[PDB]
């Protein structure tokens, strides 16, 4: 059987109802290095928390791909000013290299 | 004086609070719940129970033939049939000739049992809401009483002015026709009215406990007698009462959510947790007491000692405190993070002391209040391993919020960078003319 938080009870033949409140695991830890907190952050809920480690991971990873995609932008305008390059001129004395 | 709160349902849980009444030193009050019976309004529909059919003397002659004549009875039956020259104990057998003569009425009417098992129709209303509550404030003792629920109905316990209700919910466990057997109930939502159904649920349907009239089938039938032996065959249906009894489906008492019982003679429902109530008290206003008869509290200090988050009392505090004279005050948590296992506590100078408590949290962070003074007292971490919790997505761990704000840091961060670049490429063009 499964319990839960909200509980559950049965009976049994001519005996009396009997509940139970079963609850309280602690299967895994939150403290430590990230992969057993992760494991405790996942046994806590049984599927809340999967559901949430799925949102987590997808919203991280679209906001790495857009920062990264903001930096090819930024970088393409950095590209830019280099029009000057081509001409043969004096040094600028920046980030990029310049004889 | 009164005060107003709300307060969620449940029958054991107890509910504390501190009235405040400026220029006098605070009261706290404690109420608990005990029942919760919604009770419906109902009517009855008719009853039901086993049949019995009995069958009057037939009647034959030894000779010529007689008609038989229908008669005001449920079911009734008569017929006549032909070439009996019938048989007897030693005797002459009553024929002479093709005797054609035989009654064989058949007669239909209730059980001499049916007066103690019987299944019972209803229709279902809303109907009222009820309780009782067991009341303890300042120092009287427990007093308990019951009232109605609804924002209007006053009652009085020992001295104090109660106003509860109404429910923040409607919801029932009931449907709108109900059947009641033997000790229990069943949702079987479609009784008949006046149609049988030649023995399903409805085949002998009294409009009452006592009535005279059975307005439903059996599909009786009979038979010719044979071999000139004097009886009366017949054939019918099996009574549909006894297959309902066989194939009753899973009772209400095992199926209603919310975890609630059902009582039979008034169809009590009684414990059906559910939503909050609005709850509304006086107090008398003789036991206050005037600020400056209370010793004054200062100094305070709260030191966890060890604590861990079960549904039973497992966390325990000391205090450290310098007092102004001796007595007794009480203490409370206005906020709802832990629930104080402890009400009141006595005072003596310097003080120093220690109390109980629950809690639903890695870390909790409680402030509690104590004879006109607060103190918070932010506790620390408690390892893992019914009772009043939260449950508020406010487990989020020392590591859970590090690591969470430094990915949304990170993140914010690296965007602003490069947002700022792109203007910083885009002036040095807006400055080359």
């Amino acid at each position: 059987f499964t319990v839960t938080g909200e509980g559950l009870e049965y009976t049994w033949g001519n005996h009396p109802p009997k509940r139970v409140w079963a609850q309280e695991s602690g299967e895994g830890n939150p403290h430590g290095w990230p992969h057993e907190v992760v494991v405790y952050y996942y046994n806590r809920y049984p599927l809340t928390t999967i559901i949430g480690l799925c949102t987590c991971v997808a919203i991280i990873m679209v906001s790495c791909v857009t920062s990264v995609w903001l930096l090819c932008r930024t970088r393409n305008l950095c590209i830019t000013p280099y029009k000057l390059a081509p001409n043969a001129q004096v040094p600028i004395l920046l980030a990029l290299l310049c004889c | 004086y009164e005060h107003t709160a709300v307060m969620p349902n449940k029958v054991g849980i107890p509910y504390k609070a501190l009235v405040e009444r400026p220029g006098y030193a605070p009261v706290h009050l404690q109420i608990q719940l005990v029942n919760t019976r919604i009770i419906p309004s109902t009517n009855l529909e008719y009853i039901t129970c086993k049949y019995k059919t009995k069958v009057p003397s037939p009647v034959v002659k030894c000779c010529g033939a007689t008609q038989c004549t229908s008669k005001p009875h449920p079911d009734y039956q008569c017929q006549v049939f032909s070439g009996v020259y019938p048989f007897m104990y030693g005797g002459a057998y009553c024929f002479c000739d093709t005797e054609n003569t035989q009654m064989s009425e058949a007669y239909v009417e209730r059980s001499e049992e049916c007066s103690i098992d019987h299944a019972k129709a209803y229709k279902v209303h809303t109907g009222t809401v009820q309780a009782m509550v067991n009341i303890t404030y300042g120092s009287v003792s427990w007093r308990s009483a019951d009232v109605y629920v609804n924002g209007e109905t006053p009652a009085k316990i020992g001295d104090a002015k109660l106003i509860i209700g109404p429910l923040s919910s409607a919801w029932s466990p009931f449907d709108n026709k109900v059947v009641v057997y033997g000790h229990e109930v069943y949702n079987y939502d479609f009784p008949e009215y006046g149609t049988g159904k030649a023995g399903s649920f409805g085949d002998l349907q009294s409009r009452t406990s006592t009535s005279n009239d059975l307005y439903a089938n059996t599909n009786l039938k009979l038979q010719r007698p044979q071999a000139g032996i004097v009886h009366t065959p017949f054939t019918q249906v099996p009574s549909g009462f006894e297959r309902w009894k066989k194939d009753k489906g899973a009772p209400l008492n095992d199926v209603a959510p919310f975890g609630c019982s059902i009582a039979l003679e008034p169809l009590r429902a009684e414990n059906c947790a559910v939503g909050s109530i609005p709850i509304s008290i006086d107090i008398p206003d003789a036991a206050f007491t005037r600020i400056s008869e209370t010793p004054t509290v200062s100094d305070l200090e709260c030191k966890i000692t060890e604590c861990t988050y079960a549904f039973d009392f497992g966390g325990i505090a000391t205090v450290a405190y310098k007092s102004s004279k001796a007595g007794n005050c009480p203490i409370h948590s206005p906020s709802g993070v832990a629930v104080i296992k402890e009400n009141d506590v006595t005072l003596a100078e310097s003080g120093s002391f220690t109390f109980h408590f629950s809690t639903a949290n890695i870390h909790p962070a409680f402030k509690l209040q104590v004879c006109t003074s607060a103190v918070t007292c932010k506790g620390d971490c408690k390892p893992p391993k019914q009772h009043t919790e939260s449950f508020t997505s406010a487990i989020s761990a020392t590591a859970w919020s590090w690591i969470k704000v430094l990915v949304g840091g990170t993140s914010a961060f690296i965007v602003l960078g490069l947002i700022a670049t792109a203007v910083v490429a885009l002036v040095l063009f807006f400055h080359r003319h």
